[PDB]
């Protein structure tokens, strides 16, 4: 099992899903086509911001 | 493949591929029947020879 974590803009959460293009999902990191697993996304305003 | 996402569209082409094989299957079935009929006539032709 592999856990890959980071902090991303709250608007473009759906770009994490495979097949979505753009700049944060093309020029930074993208999932493979047959990816198995899933992502967890949540707000960080009190701590990080 | 080109217009929309790759993940969702696969069952779409699967629909297509199934139909094509189905069509092909139907065609070959008819040929067998015709062949059998022709074969019977051919055997009768042999008797006529």
């Amino acid at each position: 099992v592999y856990a890959d974590s980071f902090v991303i803009r709250g608007d473009e959460v759906r770009q994490i899903a495979p097949g979505q293009t753009g700049n944060i999902a093309d020029y930074n990191y993208k999932l493979p086509d047959d990816f198995t697993g899933c992502v967890i996304a949540w707000n960080s305003n009190k701590l990080d911001s | 493949f080109s217009r929309l996402d790759k993940v969702e569209a696969e069952v779409q082409i699967d629909r297509l591929i199934t139909g094509r094989l189905q069509s092909l299957q139907t065609y070959v079935t008819q040929q067998l029947i015709r062949a059998a009929e022709i074969r019977a006539s051919a055997n009768l032709a042999a008797t006529k020879m």
